[PDB]
RNA sequence: AAACUUUCAACAACGGAUCUCUUGGUUCUGGCAUCGAUGAAGAACGCAGCGAAAUGCGAUAAGUAAUGUGAAUUGCAGAAAAUCAUCGAAUCUUUGAACGCACAUUGCGCCCGCCGGUAUUCCGGCGGGCAUGCCUGUUCGAGCGUCAU
RNA sequence: GCGUGAGCCCGGGUCGAACGGCCUCUAGUGCAGAUCUUGGUGGUAGUAGCAAAUACUUCAAUGAGAACUUGAAGGACCGAAGUGGGGAAAGGUUCCAUGUGAACAGCGGUUGGACAUGGGUUAGUCGAUCCUAAGCCAUAGGGAAGUUCCGUUUCAAAGGGGC
RNA sequence: AGACUAAUCGAACCAUCUAGUAGCUGGUUACCGCCGAAGUUUCCCUCAGGAUAGCAGUGUCGACCUUCAGUUUUAUGAGGU
RNA sequence: CCGGGACCGAGGACCGCGCUCUGCAAGGAUGCUGGCGUAAUGGUCACCAGCGACCCGUCUUGAAACACGGACCAAGGAGUCAAGGUUUUGCGCGAGUGUUUGGGUGUAAAACCCGCACGCGUAAUGAAAGUGAACGUAGGUGAGAGCUUCGGCGCAUCAUCGA
RNA sequence: GUUGACCUCGGAUCAGGUAGGAGGACCCGCUGAACUUAAGCAUAUCAAUAAGCGGAGGAAAAGAAACCAACAGGGAUUGCCCUAGUAACGGCGAGUGAAGCGGCAACAGCUCAAAUUUGAAAGCUGGCUUCGGCCCGCGUUGUAAUUUGGAGAGGAUGCUUUGGGCGAGGCUCCUUCUGAGUUCCCUGGAACGGGACGCCACAGAGGGUGAGAGCCCCGUAUAGUUGGAAGCCAAGCCUGUGUAAAGCUCCUUCGACGAGUCGAGUAGUUUGGGAAUGCUGCUCAAAAUGGGAGGUAAAUUUCUUCUAAAGCUAAAUACCGGCCAGAGACCGAUAGCGCACAAGUAGAGUGAUCGAAAGAUGAAAAGCACUUUGAAAAGAGGGUUAAAUAGCACGUGAAAUUGUUGAAAGGGAAGCGCUUGUGACCAGACUUGCGCCCGGCGGAUCAUCCGGUGUUCUCACCGGUGCACUCCGCCGGGCUCAGGCCA
């Protein structure tokens, strides 16, 4: 249950929010799980996805599919996953929109910028659990 | 909206036109031009009596009236009959005015959440809270639009002294669903009496229930109050040898035979 | 239009009173928002009581002539019989009001004294530290259980006098010689008469010349 | 007997009721005090690779600087972030209390300075100025209103 | 199927995401009318009608389709106070070329002031701009609580020529 | 000519006061059960309206008291059709 | 005292009045038999037939009216809310009663707690100055439910004479 | 005599400034209706309101008594409760209508005029300046210090009082960070549904994700923490110093105190204010224990209470107009704002102004390739989808009204009620169940006894026994009883 007074708990500003949200929070929004793999090496439970990541379809008609992310549509809340395709009328091959929280990330795409992220997450995960177990 | 149906100009044409004397909005080139404006049978007219804010929207209510309901819902609360009719689970509750010991609620004892669940479940509300947690449903209504999108039977209701058992049980019995706390000394009647059907079930504390005389004789201008009959047994006294003893005898039977 | 046995109705709403009607759904609100500006200013008053003293002071009427309340502030002469000094007063949690007199010693005595009381009781923190005065508290009855609140450690002790009290017999007194009712009467008819036997008096004593 | 009319039923039309939904209203409560001659509110006209409107912006024109985040935008095209958040530096057309005089005119002037045409005088280009009421001060003055030599 | 009844329940079809019984609480709570409001739809009814301004015809081309497109020929009207050639107000792109499904042109339409895509208005001499007219608005002043009213040279220290 | 003053003139148009007032016209939304009228009295610038009494419903209470009666009989008055 | 016919069978151990008394026609139908066991009975709809049947709402003494509104359908559509007053219900307390102007407190517009004043009530009357309610077991008489030791004690209330 | 002062009055695109407009919900003033009620209407009421005009702020305004009172006296202002529907006003009709006291919220006090600094204009604006001062100007027709009635001034008298700088530490602010399943099975296009097994919970608020998700994602709880700016408060320290300034205790004396103002008359308006409550116009026009007030006009005599005609000032109070935020027993596309949408838009009017209609395919456009007929629009196949009768005339898809198909009726309406008949189409009921004998099959309790528990303390249960002239069940035969419709 809430208590803060900042925090409000209104259905409409919910929706509102999510639904008008800007690009930039649109990237937090659209974050997706780590590998179990990826999750004990790096002491991290999600990220925001990435192109160039490498993901694995885990809901949906397209379970069990893997591919790297070739586009993250913000506009539409979806992503792009190499080969998960569909063909048009005309036999055109075309992306499926598969939204972030529907797949796990296997494979990361790691730079600097990707990684201060990773060992911030790291670092404060680290310090809750030994505040929590003082 | 105050305003809601007013803002425009509309005029009534007067009879001669072969329509209806309704005010009707003036000008022209719009659909809007021509129609009835103002009435309450009107598209986009005020409503017949709109509501106003200066409604009795609160009730006051004696305190000494106050306060024997709430004595009345904490009577009815040690009756085992009234919680099954309430619907409570209390199968497996060992005792009605069931008291736990304040030694397992004070301090951090029950501080998490784990802990509060594993003491109600060696307690015997179990049960309860199961049954709480599996009664969840979607509302019916338009109250899914406006914020009550939820609805789910009581729980337990855990009565402690704050003085003597802390606040700490509050942050851990918090977050089980139906399960709410509430201090010996500001007992609440909609919560006693749920929807008006008496019959909580009521986990007390130790304290609570040695705190429990001393708030009620705290209570300036309240005494608890005195029934009109002494004996609630209808059957012990109907059937006393002091009543039998001096009735007639009877005058019939519970089935008359038809004498013609 | 009247129809029955009614009352007669006197409702004043034919003006247009709709346009003036004062709700109040803000009450709580209100309330909390007057608890957190009470906390913040007695924190800001951080040892020192959120209220001034007031005096004792007598409701004027002959209706709650029995009763006293608090005051406005103390008087000049009370705060000099005290010996708190007029420009010292206001600075150390004393309310002064300069209009008001003191009539009778025994309001002057009630409020001398519980004004020596709150002296008596007062710490007085030196305006630096390092170099306290002689007025100042030095340093050791500095630590106390204080009170932030002079309207109940100062109020009105007892308001009214004692309604009941006991005396011995043979200790009561004996009652005025026509009676009470009769005494009432003989004052009101003298009050009554005082101008009429005076111009008389004065016309016979001056008949003679 | 058909046709026609009517009645009943199935399917198909017409129409948009009903049900369910809701980035919208409405009402209450809480916090806050911040427009403008340093040119406001409002109006006009323009600005995108492909826009008419809405939104945003002002010839630095679907925006520039700066800070933060950290890889998009997306209808297509394109390229090596962003139609991102924040926002303290700037730009800010014609107007408008609107201020050289006007304005139903993209009208007619004056002053200072620079650059050209032979040029203090005319013409052209560029930049900066020229409203009113009042206050303080400055300077130049008027009056036998008045004071001494 | 139940109920005297308002109604309630079930079977079948359609359909796609919420909903109901019981006890209390609450109200913007029950429609055939109000020449009621909004919206939709009938009979009338393929009906009234599409008849002022003299009028059309032949061949050919185009086209799925031609009385009202075009070419040629014929027959006619307006008959210089024109159905002619240009302007003022007003309109604003209707002007020109190309193309054209639907809609509009109360019949049709290949045609169009329609729709779509592109173009088109060149001034020292023609106008505005300059002047004043009836008149309007400032100024100095005087009224008015004030928005403002009078005032237009008036009870004003109100300017332009040279070395 | 009461003519004209933007199809508006015996006082234009626009917005507001304003949901102006109406003893007057129209309408006023499920079912069943029980009871069930009045158009008469007095007063009113009262006569298409009100108040007042009557008729009606509902809720009670009282010992529902051994009384009550749109009736007859008996005895005894009044009346001027 | 004998026949002939029609409609009906309510109730569901015994109990009672009784008789023509091992029983009965006496406080309400049983016994025997047949066909069928399904659309046969029965229900619904459509139509024909016999009889019956004016168009609703409204105003009105009187409406089917040659009185007004209504072409049709869907959705909307009209005794509400507040303050004050009154009587009657249900509650709490009771010569008192009312927390919520306010304060304390809180899981924070909730719930819980606190008290000074104040309102109403506890005393009326007079214009007012003012005065201000027991002779009696808080009276006597007649009733009066209910109790009664059967002699009277007498509620509420009514009438009445008093204080 | 001229110049030179100073007094007024001017010029300047002189140097530096300031005002206008917007907004106006709330606030301070001015101006100011009528509808309406009075069952008519004129005073009255609506209303000291709407409309009109001027002027501010986050609040405004008011405000430290020329007050209330009449008491044992209260003590600036504002607001709530009460006073109180009271006193009073009113064609005393309709109707209107305060204040003191009392409880509470919040509390805050002050500065000018009227005095000679006169042993020193000690004061201030502007310019220049190393910072020490300088210059001009304002100002003696008075700028500083002192004083404001609570007093003060003048004297005594002995005590007492003061300036600067740090500042731990705390509260703020910005910023990094946050627990747990996507495990197995079924349905489904898709689990976020059902079943099984787990986990977190100071977090089971909310939202998204292909259907109801605490553990898929964002967020949600908790105090913490990463780094940073430094906004506030602050225990306590460090350090100047009494020339000056400041308070108190006593005192003979003195003790300045606001003028076309008060007050009075009259007129108008307003008020509950009534021989006149406030305000304003005009006329008259003050005084010095004087003056105002003391709710009935006047003379006289007392008393009480304050001290006008100059000024400033937080808070408690109003307001959702503006900017943010949180909520609701509210409305749900004819509702809710006129506007859920390129809505104050499209459109109308010369103009002031008036002012709509209009939301929903699907999880995803996957928005129908290709063949064929057609001039085309389109159709027919075919394809996508869970679904196309979900195909941009798109969720569902009512009625009015219409077409086709099938059945039926109809000699100047039809509909409807009661009752059969015909035809069509149907819901039930039944197809068994009870018992009792005679055979077959199977089982192990059927009585009784022993022990252990329970319980209503005498009634059961569980074990051991039983062990086939018991008990139970299932078949086969016979008999009994009842059970449907019409007679
Ligand atoms: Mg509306
Ligand atoms: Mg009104
Ligand atoms: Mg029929
Ligand atoms: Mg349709
Ligand atoms: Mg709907
Ligand atoms: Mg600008
Ligand atoms: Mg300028
Ligand atoms: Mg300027
Ligand atoms: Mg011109
Ligand atoms: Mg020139
Ligand atoms: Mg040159
Ligand atoms: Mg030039
Ligand atoms: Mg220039
Ligand atoms: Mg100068
Ligand atoms: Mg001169
Ligand atoms: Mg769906
Ligand atoms: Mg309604
Ligand atoms: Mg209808
Ligand atoms: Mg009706
Ligand atoms: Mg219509
Ligand atoms: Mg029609
Ligand atoms: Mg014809
Ligand atoms: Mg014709
Ligand atoms: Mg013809
Ligand atoms: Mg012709
Ligand atoms: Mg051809
Ligand atoms: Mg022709
Ligand atoms: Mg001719
Ligand atoms: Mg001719
Ligand atoms: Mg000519
Ligand atoms: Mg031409
Ligand atoms: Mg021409
Ligand atoms: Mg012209
Ligand atoms: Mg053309
Ligand atoms: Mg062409
Ligand atoms: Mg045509
Ligand atoms: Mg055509
Ligand atoms: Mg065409
Ligand atoms: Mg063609
Ligand atoms: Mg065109
Ligand atoms: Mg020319
Ligand atoms: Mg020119
Ligand atoms: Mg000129
Ligand atoms: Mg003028
Ligand atoms: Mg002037
Ligand atoms: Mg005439
Ligand atoms: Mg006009
Ligand atoms: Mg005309
Ligand atoms: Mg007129
Ligand atoms: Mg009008
Ligand atoms: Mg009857
Ligand atoms: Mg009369
Ligand atoms: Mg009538
Ligand atoms: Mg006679
Ligand atoms: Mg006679
Ligand atoms: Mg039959
Ligand atoms: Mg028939
Ligand atoms: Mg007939
Ligand atoms: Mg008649
Ligand atoms: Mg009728
Ligand atoms: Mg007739
Ligand atoms: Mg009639
Ligand atoms: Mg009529
Ligand atoms: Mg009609
Ligand atoms: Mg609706
Ligand atoms: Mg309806
Ligand atoms: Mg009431
Ligand atoms: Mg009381
Ligand atoms: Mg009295
Ligand atoms: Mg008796
Ligand atoms: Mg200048
Ligand atoms: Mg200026
Ligand atoms: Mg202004
Ligand atoms: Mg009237
Ligand atoms: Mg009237
Ligand atoms: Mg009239
Ligand atoms: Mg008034
Ligand atoms: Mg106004
Ligand atoms: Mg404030
Ligand atoms: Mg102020
Ligand atoms: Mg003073
Ligand atoms: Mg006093
Ligand atoms: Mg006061
Ligand atoms: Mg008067
Ligand atoms: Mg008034
Ligand atoms: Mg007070
Ligand atoms: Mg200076
Ligand atoms: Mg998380
Ligand atoms: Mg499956
Ligand atoms: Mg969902
Ligand atoms: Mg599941
Ligand atoms: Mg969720
Ligand atoms: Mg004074
Ligand atoms: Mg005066
Ligand atoms: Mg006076
Ligand atoms: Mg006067
Ligand atoms: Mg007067
Ligand atoms: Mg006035
Ligand atoms: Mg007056
Ligand atoms: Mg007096
Ligand atoms: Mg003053
Ligand atoms: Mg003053
Ligand atoms: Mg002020
Ligand atoms: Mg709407
Ligand atoms: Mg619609
Ligand atoms: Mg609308
Ligand atoms: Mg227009
Ligand atoms: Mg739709
Ligand atoms: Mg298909
Ligand atoms: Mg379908
Ligand atoms: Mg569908
Ligand atoms: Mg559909
Ligand atoms: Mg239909
Ligand atoms: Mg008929
Ligand atoms: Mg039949
Ligand atoms: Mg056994």
């Amino acid at each position: 249950m809430k208590v803060r007074p900042t925090v409000s708990s209104s259905r409409r500003k919910a929706r509102k929010a999510h639904f008008s949200a800007p690009s930039s929070v649109r990237r937090v929004i659209m974050s997706a799980p780590l590998s179990k793999e990826l999750r004990e090496k790096y002491n991290v439970r999600s990220i925001p996805i990435r192109k160039g990541d490498e993901v694995q379809i885990v809901r949906g008609a397209h379970k069990d599919k893997e591919g790297k992310v070739t586009s993250v549509y913000r506009l539409k809340y979806v992503i792009h996953v190499e080969r998960v395709t569909r063909e048009k009328a005309t036999g055109q091959t075309v992306p499926i929109g598969i939204h972030p929280s529907n797949v796990v990330i296997t494979k990361l795409h790691l730079d600097k910028d990707r990684e201060n992220i990773l060992a911030r997450i790291k670092a404060g995960r680290e310090q809750v659990a030994k505040a929590k177990g003082k | 909206s105050e305003k809601a149906g007013h803002q425009t100009s509309a005029e009534s044409w007067g009879t001669g036109r072969a329509v209806a004397r309704i005010p009707r909005v003036s000008g022209g080139g719009t659909h809007r031009a021509g129609q009835g404006a103002f009435g309450n049978m009107c598209r986009s007219g005020r409503m017949f009596a709109p509501t106003k804010i200066w409604r009795k929207w609160h009730v006051k209510i004696n305190q000494g009236q106050k306060r024997f309901a709430t004595a009345s819902a904490l009577a009815a609360s040690a009756v085992a009959p009234l919680l099954m009719a309430r619907g409570h689970q209390v199968s497996t509750v060992p005792e009605v005015p069931l008291v736990v010991d304040s030694a397992a609620v004070a301090g951090d004892a029950v501080a998490k959440t784990a802990a509060a669940y594993k003491l109600l479940k060696a307690i015997g509300a179990g049960p309860d809270v199961e049954k709480v947690k599996k009664s969840k449903k979607l509302r019916a209504g338009k109250g899914k639009m406006r914020g009550r999108r939820h609805r789910q039977r009581r729980g337990p209701l855990i009565v402690y002294s704050p003085e003597h058992d802390g606040k700490e049980l509050v942050k851990g019995f918090r977050n089980i669903p139906g399960v709410e706390t509430c201090p010996v000394d500001a007992l609440n009647l909609l919560q006693l009496a749920p929807g008006g059907h008496l019959g909580r079930f009521i986990v007390w504390t130790s304290a609570a229930i040695k705190q429990l005389d001393a708030v009620y004789e705290s209570k300036k201008g309240f005494f608890l109050p005195a029934n009109i009959v002494s004996q609630a047994d209808l059957s012990r006294l109907i059937n006393s040898t002091e009543i039998q003893s001096v009735l007639r005898a009877p005058k019939g039977e519970a089935r008359t035979k038809r004498a013609c | 239009a009247i129809k029955h046995n009614q009352q007669i109705p006197n409702n004043h709403f034919r003006k247009h009173w709709q346009r003036r009607v004062r709700c109040h759904f803000d009450q709580p609100g209100k309330k909390v928002t007057r608890r957190l500006a009470r906390r913040a200013k007695a924190a800001a008053l951080a040892p020192r009581p959120v209220d001034k003293l007031r005096p004792i002071v007598r409701c004027p009427t002959v209706k709650y002539n029995r009763r006293t309340r608090l005051g406005r502030g103390f008087t000049l002469e009370e705060l000099k019989a005290a010996g708190i000094p007029r420009l010292l007063a206001p600075t150390i949690g004393i309310a002064v009001d300069h209009r008001r007199k003191n009539l009778s010693e025994e309001s002057l005595a009630a409020n001398v004294q519980r004004l020596k009381d709150y002296k008596a009781r007062l710490i007085l923190f030196p305006r630096k530290s390092n170099k306290p005065k002689k007025a100042d508290t030095p340093k050791d009855q500095q630590t106390a259980e204080t009170t932030t609140s002079l309207r109940t450690s100062f109020g009105v002790e007892q308001p009214l006098a004692p309604g009941f009290t006991e005396i011995s017999k043979s200790e009561i007194p004996a009652g005025i010689e026509g009676g009470a009712y009769r005494a009432l009467r003989k004052a009101r008819s003298d009050a009554r008469l005082v101008g009429v036997r005076e111009k008389r008096a004065k016309e016979k004593a001056e008949a003679e010349a």
